[PDB]
């Protein structure tokens, strides 16, 4: 799963960013979001959030449903670190467990794909 | 409207961690990891070796380059570290050098300065704002807070703030 943010920047580069985002919002968490390579769902136009650590796994799988606009009777998935994060942690939660070296949350995220993940 | 960001790069077991705390303890906020020094201006540190500091320090508004005496294992001014600098001058990024003495050193403050300058003068790194903090530590520690939040406060009008690019929820 190659992602464009980590292709666009040094590690350096990420270490020092979310590094400041952390330090200046230790209430949220910052987290890349980029639709599985290959997949079918629509694309997504930001890649890059500042989420509030309260806010649920759950809660953050409908903002994204809400940025692409997918109608309400298609399926969508998240994916983090090759798994599917359980639904009821909060996103600091998630954060805290499976964040990169880099400091950043990844979060792919796909439709039904036929071609799996 | 900008962060600063001012990394302290250095060999490691100089003392770069509580050189930072020791500079943010008399900061508001108090009341890698970054830790404010007044607003708009963070400190972090990196042991060099291991890291290789050019990634680093091309990353640093600020770059404080921490280095031992004579006394030490090799020589003050590792090649990589010295190119580094030398790459932070080149482009405008401010440079201050930093040596931190301790208990029973073979250096009085006044030796350190000299050799230390004289050091880094020969590594065309003549520029660089010079520090020298008393094993006691004083007036050297509070004018490198100065120094560093002066120059932090010149800069943040090249920088944006740091949720440049992020979908702030």
């Amino acid at each position: 799963m190659k992602w464009m943010f980590k292709e666009d920047h040094s590690l350096e580069h990420r270490c020092v960013e979310s590094a400041k985002i952390r330090a200046k919002y230790p209430d949220r968490v910052p987290v890349i979001v980029e639709k599985v390579s290959g997949s079918q769902i629509v694309d997504i136009d930001k890649r890059k959030y500042l989420v509030p650590s309260d806010i649920t796994v759950a809660q953050f799988m409908w903002i994204i449903r809400k940025r692409i606009q997918l109608p309400s009777e298609k399926a969508i998935f998240l994916f983090v670190d090759k798994t599917v994060p359980q639904s009821s942690l909060t996103m600091g939660q998630l954060y805290e467990k499976e964040k990169d070296e880099d400091g950043f949350l990844y979060v792919a995220y796909s439709g039904e794909n036929t071609f799996g993940f | 409207q900008g962060d600063v960001t001012a990394l302290f790069l250095g060999p490691p077991g100089l003392g770069k961690s509580a050189l930072i705390a020791a500079l943010c303890d008399k900061d508001v906020e108090t009341l890698p990891s970054l830790r404010a020094a007044g607003p708009g201006l963070f400190l972090g540190e990196l042991s060099c070796p291991p890291a290789a500091p050019g990634p680093w320090a091309a990353e640093a508004n600020v770059l404080v380059l921490v280095l031992p005496g004579p006394e030490g294992n090799g020589e003050p001014l590792a090649p990589a570290l010295g190119e580094a600098a030398l790459a932070a001058l080149a482009r405008g990024t401010p440079l201050l050098a930093v040596r931190n003495l301790r208990p029973g050193d073979s250096q009085t403050a006044a030796q350190a300065r000299d050799q230390t300058a004289a050091l880094l003068n020969s590594a065309g790194l003549g520029a660089a704002d010079l520090f020298v903090l008393p094993a006691n530590c004083c007036e050297e520690l509070e004018r490198l807070r100065a120094a560093l939040q002066s120059q932090a406060e010149a800069l943040r009008r090249l920088l944006p703030p740091a949720q440049d690019g992020f979908e702030v929820l």
